[PDB]
């Protein structure tokens, strides 16, 4: 079962309030340097790492009472899921992945994202040629260093859902 | 000059780095400068600082070659958490690789982890102590301190292909606390520093995370022999030697 980990105590603070849908977007994406939430050995350092946001950000605040965060991340994921944008969709898919990776390790979580809608949106998005081409060729930042493509990565993760 | 270095660190400082880490980083900066000079990885402390600011880490071939000796003597190590180990097999974006696909895995020499992680009497240190030594968060090895190991021959035949890399500023998995000199930044206690190289990633395709840990709990290790590695150009290739995935014990 999940117990709040030591470390990264400043993250624990950032979510102890009512965070809007729109700010949870900035956070989960991390385009913006000031909403880029990662850990030392995250996979990529130049965009947000959802796992770190849930493990050290959203879940401790949630235990500590701030339950609004759930329905908000749900709306945040909804919008970014239906955005027609590669990184937006990529990182949404990465958030639901985070939950699964955390479930993996901790075996139980404080709450679970109800995702039928997000997952429907992801599914509609991925049957768009423009969107798939966007993803097939998205090479901004650290993505430039992988022959393996964003589309390849997202498709591999969906199979785990 | 150093002033320029202090200005870059604030510019690129990652959200996860605490005021305490940031203070120690700037504070002890010139000891890491001078360690760099003493290893003869750099001519001057100024050169170290320029290199941090510029993000392009170039080294003299003579130095890199002398470093790889200790690596070649007893092989290579990468200390990791159970949690992160699992992530390598189960995180689908990683394509079943220990490391960042074609970008490699950070490592040190095996002799260094052995000497540094162990008591002279031969006992493994506290999780609490090792966490400190590695400059990681308290509790990240609570449920074990695991290790990736490339043995001496695997390393030897890797070097033969020309697949050992140095870390530089645009290297995937590098951050504000990454540092010129083929050396890790291990906080205020500089003598807990160790060498850093980049070895190629091991393919663990089709491998099951749960299997590996069960197999490690049953014996103390799990091994790949003639591992498929991933070269920079990204081709999959088998290389003669041994790669163990240990949980460390006395």
């Amino acid at each position: 079962m999940y117990k709040v980990p030591k470390g990264l105590e400043h993250y624990q603070k950032m979510f102890q309030k009512e965070v809007t849908v729109n700010d949870l977007k900035k956070y989960l994406i991390g385009s913006d340097k000031e909403y880029r939430i990662t850990r030392r050995d995250s996979y990529m350092g130049d965009i947000s790492d959802p796992e770190v946001i849930l493990e050290y950000g959203v879940y401790p605040a949630f235990i500590k009472g701030y339950t609004q965060l759930k329905a908000n991340i749900e709306e945040a994921l909804l919008e970014m899921s239906n955005s027609g944008q590669a990184l937006d969709i990529y990182q949404a898919v990465q958030t639901l992945n985070a939950e699964n990776m955390l479930l993996n390790y901790y075996e139980s979580l404080p709450f679970y994202l109800n995702r039928q809608s997000i997952l429907a949106n992801i599914t509609k998005a991925l049957k768009d040629a423009h969107i798939r081409e966007a993803m097939a060729h998205y090479k901004l930042g650290e993505f430039a260093h992988y022959q393996d493509t964003m589309l390849d990565m997202v498709e591999r993760t969906i199979e785990t859902f | 000059e150093r002033d320029l270095f202090e200005k870059k660190f604030k510019e690129i400082k990652d959200k996860w780095v605490t005021d305490k880490q940031a203070d120690e980083f700037i504070e002890t900066a010139d000891k890491y400068a001078d360690k760099a000079v003493q290893m003869s990885a750099v001519a001057s402390r100024a050169e170290y600082y320029r290199m941090y600011v510029s993000r392009k880490y170039q080294y003299k071939k003579e130095f890199v070659e002398k470093l790889k000796q200790v690596y070649k003597e007893s092989g290579a190590s990468h200390v990791t958490s159970k949690k992160d180990l699992m992530l390598a097999f189960d995180d689908a974006k990683r394509k079943s690789t220990i490391g960042r696909q074609e970008n490699g895995l950070f490592v040190t020499s095996f002799a260094e982890d052995m000497a540094l992680l162990f008591t002279d009497q031969g006992k493994l240190k506290s999780a609490d102590q090792i966490e400190n030594i590695k400059g990681v968060d308290s509790g990240k090895y609570s449920d074990g301190v695991y290790q990736y190991e490339y043995d001496s021959e695997l390393t030897k035949n890797i070097d033969k292909l020309g697949y050992i890399r140095t870390a530089s500023g645009d290297t995937p998995g590098a951050n504000s606390l990454n540092i010129p000199g083929c050396q890790t930044w291990s906080g205020k206690h500089i003598e807990n520093s160790e060498s850093e190289l980049i070895f190629p990633s091991i393919s663990v395709k089709d491998l099951k995370s749960k299997a590996v840990l069960a197999e490690i709990d049953a014996k103390g290790y799990f091994e790949i022999i003639d591992p498929t590695i991933i070269a920079p150009n990204g081709d999959h290739k088998k290389v003669t030697g041994r790669f163990k995935i240990k949980k460390m014990q006395d």
